[PDB]
């Protein structure tokens, strides 16, 4: 749902009822997302849904905040 | 001829804007407002609606594309080291600072303040960009670590590690000065980089109308966002500009004409709007495109084309984020403190021409020199720097000098 | 609405340009400008496509002639043939066609 | 392998269009050209002009 | 139809400012950039939108 | 990486040691004393 804080879900509107007030809900700035579980993992990025946050299919299907690469660093010396 | 003697490092500022502002409009509900009447005439006139939604759509993705191009070129993430020893360098102007909130650098916070700036409306809406700012900060701050510990190495395979004054002689000889002359006055090279640096901050400062270019894109927006809300209060040609009114004073059978006129006349505001975007889209997916190049051609290597990035011999460059757009400090070389000299295009010794291999022939009176093309740097002739070719009748311009050879002494000592 | 910048200005800046080419070479657009002999100057611009200085300073006339001589062709083949300069007058002809 | 023995240097025209021509049309005097019920009445149309 | 024809004169424009700074100003070694050949120099000359 | 043994025709002479920071010391080979020597 599109930029809704969304604790009215089931005003705002079968098998419907599955995905309005679900068993799962997850506040973004996008909006919030129903029927996905939040992960504290980060991997790269499947269908975007904004600021900064992929959902994706792991089944179930996951939102997690995007991961932008592998860390690195290289041993700097002023003689090497 | 004129040689220069003495140089100058210089550092100038560019700013390019590389996105826009994702929104869409609720096609439906902007011309009718929650009316029934409304939408059963609209459904007459067929398939409008959704192309407008479908190109508004088309436009508020390319963005994120745009951003992803010119930020997102590095596969890894690299770290600058925590004790810092650069030969004299000072780079904590562009680094990100620790002691703060988020981890933008000073110049980043004064370009985030400088800008000047967002509600909600009927049908409209703004989506917000899928990279967020800390993010667009992460990305910077890894080329400009790449850059600092690597060099040009990072965007061709892996990155391999090199000090810092190694790297900037390398650069002075891709633009024909010889290492000797870094090697030899890298205190003042290391002070007017950072003289120069500290400056910009000032000059960024001071002007207050300094960007002018992210801002106009902003307020352009926001004029043409503006405009098509206010048209919604418009007669046009009918008898109220309210839909509420018409309905209720006025029985349907002579209330579908004026409902029809409004619709047309909505319907045409609209299709100007997106209209107008999209040619300023494609402006703005240009400019993107531009950057791109720019970022890829001399952030991540040195550039030979005259005046691409700067003005004077290019050197190397720094990325810093902008809230719609990058901003580039390209740091070059200029000369100056010049005296002339005499010339001549070969030397006729033994009777033969000679030519020098690089450089110039060069006196200052009475004795001839070899020298560099841009640091005037003296050196005797000797065969080492030179090549012969021919006879001296062929030249025009041939004198009349001698070139001496270092193995006669040797020679002539032992043997 | 007239130009800002009348052709005469314009002329101005071709002029002052091609000054600073012939005379102080390529230097002009880096710092401030340096004096150089033009023989010298192109004896550099051989050096830069991989040819020797040697070429030129033996066949200074025959390069110096073919020079004057492609200048003075291009005069008459701009001139002889008629369609040469095509796209401003197309640029002219579209805008004069949609305003009319 | 083959090796040139001379050269000819020749040039190059090449043309470049970099302006257009200034403009501008005043939209009240082209949709109605001096009559006051015109204009009134296209003052209800809004602001496109 | 103005605006998309004064886009495209701005893009000619830019192509132009391009080939006069890396070609007038100093010597240019893209290929087939400035010529049909290994470049040496280029001199502008003015015209009446071009 | 191809390592070859420093002599005075890869190397280029220019003003003192002292000037320079970073200097490092090691002998740079000359290819004239070989034969030089061999017709004492
Ligand atoms: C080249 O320019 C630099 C600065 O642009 C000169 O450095 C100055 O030299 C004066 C005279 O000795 C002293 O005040 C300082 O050493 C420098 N001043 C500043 C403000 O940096 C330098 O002397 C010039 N010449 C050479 C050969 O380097
Ligand atoms: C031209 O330059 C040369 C070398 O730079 C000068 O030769 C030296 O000049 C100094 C000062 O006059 C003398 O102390 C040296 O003995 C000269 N060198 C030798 C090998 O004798 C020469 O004087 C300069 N000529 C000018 C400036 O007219
Ligand atoms: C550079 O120009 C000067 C004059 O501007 C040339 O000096 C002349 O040289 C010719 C050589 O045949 C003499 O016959 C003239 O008498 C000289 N003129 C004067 C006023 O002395 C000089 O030769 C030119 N240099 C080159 C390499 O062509
Ligand atoms: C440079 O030196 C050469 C060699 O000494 C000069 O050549 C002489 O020129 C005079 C001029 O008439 C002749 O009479 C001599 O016979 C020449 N000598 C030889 C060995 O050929 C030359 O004039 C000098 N100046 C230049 C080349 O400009
Ligand atoms: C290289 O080409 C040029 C012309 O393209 C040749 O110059 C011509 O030479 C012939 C015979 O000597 C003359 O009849 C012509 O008048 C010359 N033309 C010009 C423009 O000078 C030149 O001979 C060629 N080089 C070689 C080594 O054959
Ligand atoms: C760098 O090399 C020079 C000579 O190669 C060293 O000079 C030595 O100085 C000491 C006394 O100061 C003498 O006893 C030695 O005979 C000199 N030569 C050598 C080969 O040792 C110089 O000391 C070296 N640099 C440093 C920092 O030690
Ligand atoms: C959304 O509701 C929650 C709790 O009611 C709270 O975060 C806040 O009141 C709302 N957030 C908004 C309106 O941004
Ligand atoms: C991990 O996930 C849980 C449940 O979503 C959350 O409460 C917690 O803040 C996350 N982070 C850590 C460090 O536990
Ligand atoms: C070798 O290089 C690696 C990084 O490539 C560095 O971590 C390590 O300390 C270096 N070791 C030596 C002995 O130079
Ligand atoms: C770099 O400049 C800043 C300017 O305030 C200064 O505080 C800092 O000490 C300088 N770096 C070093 C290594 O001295
Ligand atoms: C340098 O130029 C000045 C005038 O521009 C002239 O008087 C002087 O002689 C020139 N220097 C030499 C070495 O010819
Ligand atoms: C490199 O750094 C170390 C410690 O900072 C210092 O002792 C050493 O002299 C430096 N190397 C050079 C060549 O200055």
């Amino acid at each position: 749902y599109q930029d809704v804080n969304c604790t009215e879900v089931p005003v705002a509107i079968p098998t419907w009822r599955v995905y309005s007030t679900g068993s799962n809900v997850f506040q973004t700035r996008a909006g919030c997302l129903i029927g996905a579980e939040h992960v504290n993992n980060s991997y790269e990025c499947d269908i975007p849904i904004g600021a900064g946050i992929c959902a994706s299919y792991q089944q179930s299907i996951i939102a997690y905040t995007m991961s932008l690469g592998a860390e690195n660093s290289v041993a700097y010396s002023n003689n090497s | 001829i004129a040689i220069p003697t003495n140089f100058t490092i210089s550092v100038t500022t560019e700013i390019l804007p590389v996105s826009m502002t994702k929104t869409s409009v609720d096609c439906t509900m902007y011309i009718c407002g929650d009316s029934t009447e409304c939408s059963n005439l609209l459904l007459q006139y067929g398939s409008f609606c959704t192309q407008l939604n479908r190109a508004l759509t088309g436009i508020a993705v390319e963005q994120d594309k745009n951003t992803q191009e010119v930020f997102a070129q590095v596969k890894q993430i690299y770290k600058t080291p925590p004790i810092k020893d650069f030969g004299g360098f000072n780079f904590s102007q562009i680094l990100p600072d620790p002691s703060k909130p988020s981890k933008r650098s000073p110049i980043e916070d004064l370009l985030f303040n400088k800008v000047t700036l967002a509600q909600k409306f009927n049908g409209l809406t703004v989506l917000p960009p899928l990279l967020t700012d800390e993010m667009i900060a992460q990305y910077t701050s890894a080329l400009l670590a790449g850059t600092i510990t690597s060099g040009w190495t990072f965007g061709a395979g892996p990155a391999l590690q090199i000090p810092f004054p190694m790297q900037m002689a390398y650069r002075f000889n891709g633009i024909g000065v010889t290492q000797n002359v870094l090697y030899e006055n890298q205190k003042l090279i290391a002070n007017q980089f950072n003289s120069a640096i500290g400056k910009i901050q000032d000059s960024l400062s001071s002007t207050p109308s300094a960007l002018g270019k992210l801002q106009d894109v902003v307020n352009q927006n926001a004029q043409a966002l503006n405009t098509l809300v206010k048209q919604l209060s418009s007669n046009f040609g009918a008898i109220s500009s309210v839909l509420n009114d018409i309905l209720s004073r006025l029985d349907p059978p002579e209330a579908e004409v004026q409902i029809d006129r409004l619709i047309t006349g909505r319907l045409q505001s609209l299709q100007t709007y997106v209209t107008q975007q999209l040619i300023r889209a494609a402006e703005i997916r240009a400019s993107a495109n531009l950057a791109a190049t720019k970022m890829s051609e001399c952030v991540l290597g040195q550039s030979k084309r005259v005046d691409f990035c700067g003005k004077g011999y290019h050197l190397m460059s720094f990325p810093q984020s902008a809230p719609h757009g990058v901003v580039f400090l390209h740091v070059t070389y200029v000369p100056a403190q010049e005296k002339n000299f005499t010339t001549a295009p070969a030397i006729c010794h033994d009777g033969k021409a000679h030519f020098p291999r690089e450089g110039v022939f060069v006196s200052n009176g009475t004795h001839w020199f070899v020298t560099q093309r841009n640091f005037y740097e003296p050196q005797i002739i000797t065969t080492d720097n030179t090549f012969v070719s021919g006879n001296c009748d062929v030249v025009i311009g041939i004198v009349n000098n001698t070139v001496y050879d270092p193995l006669q002494p040797e020679l002539d000592s032992f043997k």
